[PDB]
């Protein structure tokens, strides 16, 4: 969503 | 602005598109923030023009604007960083992690540390959420899509996206009014200059 | 009648520049090719942006369009590679060497021989002639004051030089125009479509 | 002007 | 490695040292690992001479031998890595972090990644534990007392770093009384060491 | 000094061979000046160890000592700039180029210019020169060659060249001795030995 | 004291 | 050009 992530 | 001005800014843009004025467009679209264009945003995010994407994007938003922009830029700053290790350029790497990446830190200290340890590795794909990663057309590609939504959601881009509908060479057809108008004042039955007012 | 379009270019011009929108201004320029704007070029020139100006000339002249032509983008080039020396950045400066100075060495083999061995000195200031040659912003105002008197003797650049003369937002103008066009058949939301009462 | 230089 | 073989070593090192042939000193000294010598290894910690260091050093330890072999080395590559950030050449930093100092990560991996994270500091002075070094030179000093202590309590060390006394010129002397004893079964009144002199 | 102490050098020589100090030999040789080693200076050229090299040599030569000397340094720094082109590190090639090879320009001008300009072809082998220039193996080897011949002929090494021919420790034999000379008439070797 | 600190 | 100084030979 928003939320940072170390994806794709 | 006016939206007379804001309108008279669209007849340009659509001037210029007939015109093949290409790159005009872009830096118009740009400076006025009027409209975004989303097969021109695609298309450079696919040839991994990144200092052309955030250019385009910082006359639309800042970084810190609210939090999908936020992730927007991120988003972006990410992929850079992964290419320069991938083409193994750790001076570039680290670079990208200094200037573009360490904003985003203070919101989130455990991330740009785990973003930071992948320079220490062989392949980034060692680590489990980056081991689906692939090759760099396909990255870019599935990043896009989440860009893609993160703009159309975001607040400040909602009434941007898609382009007022008009005929062709609206503007040339104003034009040919101001002529008419200008004449239809004149005393006798050959337009000279658009530079000033024609009389006969 | 194609000086309807061409006209039409440059009152586009004009709004943009009023309306502030820099960056457009000078891509219209160039794209169109219509208005070479001296001001900003020297403006870019001082400031060292290199990308810029040799992508805002290209939209009025090649390298090998002509001498002048020619003159102007060697000393571009050529200031470029120096101040790659000058920060001593010796992979840049040979970067430069390969790829913008060498289409000059056709012409002149002899010249880029000297040009290639300032690579070799401590200080290219150790040549003879360029050994006046003091700071970075100094020697880019020296070249600049060259490049506009090449570019204004570049028969390319033949009546591209001076804006032509028109009164503030005459674009604004006419548009207002056909506004007064449009109503006097009545009896403005738009402009888009025309107006009716 | 400052040099070395193809001429004009 | 006989003893006699290991003292006919130090008899050679004293040669050497006289000729003043300084560069062999040290490679004997190195591959025979016998004597460890620390005016040496001072000199070229204070010159910042690294690869001459580890390799001085590889003669005696390696890395993981003990823990006081291992924090030796660790120091070292740290000091290294360090005064790459300080010249501000990043790429040469992270050469050094992955290609030396990795090795720690499996024994500390937590210290690993506080170090990796100094990359990113505009001076690593900003950590509070770095907010002291305040020269290559005096760093390096402060360094060295530490490397001293740990290679004088390193037990691998303790037997290799004092020096056998002996009178000037042993090996000299010793030839001497090889040549007495050929010329005195030579009846009667040498030219190579090569081969017995006689007559 | 001697000529004992220099056969004294070269038993100590034999000595680390056997106990297989490799490095400690060839330092040796390079510090005593006294026996150029062939076999280990090909080694070296193949391996392109070219600072060791050049350190090697310096125990036996400087580069301006004779023509000689002078070529065979010329030799190895041109190569070791081809190498740093072929490599397309630029940024290498020409540091080479001002601190090795500026040296050879005083009495060589033109062709420092002319190996200054091989830095903007695409590729070097493009100069009808060094056309035929194959892989950087085979280089070494040819240079290598050459230099064996330079070596050779110069007179500062003419007369280093042979390894004496001694039976095998001969310097363990020697110090055997030395305890037989002593007890007439093991502890240590440090102090002459004595009975009762 | 056999500790790998930073740096002291 | 035993001892001359070209590139290479
Ligand atoms: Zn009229
Ligand atoms: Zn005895």
């Amino acid at each position: 969503e928003l939320r940072l992530g170390l994806p794709g | 602005m006016s939206s007379l001005s804001r309108e008279l800014v669209f007849l340009i843009l659509q001037f210029l598109d007939e015109e093949k004025f290409k790159e005009t467009v872009h830096k118009l679209e740009q400076e006025s923030g009027f409209f975004f264009n989303m097969k021109y945003f695609e298309e450079k995010v696919h040839a991994g023009e990144w200092d052309e994407v955030e250019k385009y994007l910082s006359g639309f938003t800042k970084v810190d604007d609210n939090r999908y922009s936020m992730k927007i830029f991120f988003e972006i700053r990410k992929q850079k960083y992964l290419e320069a290790l991938d083409r193994h350029d750790r001076a570039k790497a680290v670079d990208i992690l200094v200037k573009d990446l360490k904003v985003f830190s203070t919101f989130n200290e455990e991330l740009y540390k785990e973003i930071t340890q992948l320079l220490t590795l062989e392949n980034f794909r060692e680590n489990e959420q980056l081991s689906k990663y692939g090759d760099t057309k396909s990255a870019r590609s599935i990043m896009l899509i989440e860009l893609k939504k993160l703009i159309e959601a975001n607040p400040l881009f909602r009434e941007k996206l898609v382009f007022p509908t008009l005929k062709a060479s609206r503007l040339r057809t104003l034009i040919n009014q101001s002529l008419n108008w200008q004449h239809q004042l004149c005393k006798n039955p050959d337009i000279k200059t658009l530079f000033t007012d024609h009389t006969c």
